[PDB]
């Protein structure tokens, strides 16, 4: 009735703060893993050059 | 050109039967093969 409730009450703030920090850490890790991917595709100039070779020009 | 040529030159349009739906198509299939490879 008295002791355990008082100690739980004393615990509450630190746990709340630590859990808030943990959530912010999760969000930060989520953000840090985002990178914009740039893909390289075969230049069409080579395709045009090959077309010329097929044209036998 | 330091000489009189054996023959004259003319615009080489002998094979004038070249279609526009055919020329583009030939280029199209060359590309698809390369895109895939």
């Amino acid at each position: 009735d008295i002791m355990v409730p008082s100690f739980v009450y004393n615990k509450l703030p630190v746990i709340h703060f630590l859990q808030e920090k943990r959530a912010e850490q999760k969000l930060r890790r989520v953000l840090d893993e985002t990178y914009t991917e740039w893909t390289e595709e075969l230049d069409q100039a080579h395709v045009t050059d090959a077309i010329t070779r097929s044209l036998n020009i | 050109i330091s000489g009189v040529s054996p023959l004259l030159y003319f615009p080489p349009t002998t094979t004038s039967t070249t279609n526009r739906e055919d020329q583009i198509n030939k280029n199209t299939n060359i590309a698809i093969q390369m895109i895939k490879r």
